[PDB]
């Protein structure tokens, strides 16, 4: 339930190249891929079931 | 891309892989070459 975002997936390391003022990934289509972690700062790549 | 099609989407494979095919077409050309 990332900053209200409900959803189910996998997360994991992220490779990707957030800089850092994002919140969401939405990489492809209207998906959310990678999030920000909103008390951690770091980005985790989501990966559904 | 092809593993973004998670949503429902799937692409079952052909049942006659494209390496047996070619034994197919193998056989017919052998038999109409000789």
């Amino acid at each position: 339930n990332f900053n209200g975002l409900t959803g189910t997936g996998v997360l994991t390391e992220s490779n990707k190249k957030f800089l850092p003022f994002q919140q969401f990934g939405r990489d492809i289509a209207d998906t959310t891929d990678a999030v920000r972690d909103p008390q951690t700062l770091e980005i985790l790549d989501i990966t559904p079931c | 891309i092809c593993a973004q099609k998670f949503n429902g989407l799937t692409v079952l494979p052909p049942l006659l892989t494209d390496e047996m095919i070619a034994q197919y077409t193998s056989a017919l050309l052998a038999g109409t070459i000789t």
